[PDB]
């Protein structure tokens, strides 16, 4: 958690669904902005800690 | 012997080679929007 690892994603197609609809996780909080709209809405980039 | 660092990145794209003188090659640049 000190040296947490940054992803920087670009420049591809993002498919939320399979993240949500998966069973094995035990937090999906998500701030500032909703699950169901995500496989919609477009980003310029996603960081990935 | 191009660069000597490269520090920051937000983009990369690999694709195919787009290549008496022999070949005439025609570019046109532009940015418009971002694009
Ligand atoms: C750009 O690179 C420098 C050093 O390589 C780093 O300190 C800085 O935080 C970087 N900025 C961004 C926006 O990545």
């Amino acid at each position: 958690v000190y040296a947490w690892n940054r992803k920087r994603i670009s420049n591809c197609v993002a498919d939320y669904s399979v993240l949500y609809n998966s069973a094995s996780f035990s937090t999906f909080k998500c701030y500032g902005v909703s699950p169901t709209k995500l496989n919609d809405l477009c980003f310029t980039n996603v960081y990935a800690d | 012997g191009v660069y000597s660092s490269a520090n920051n990145c937000t983009f990369e794209y690999v694709s195919q080679p787009f290549l008496n003188f022999k070949n005439l090659r025609e570019f046109v640049f532009k940015n418009i929007d971002g694009y």
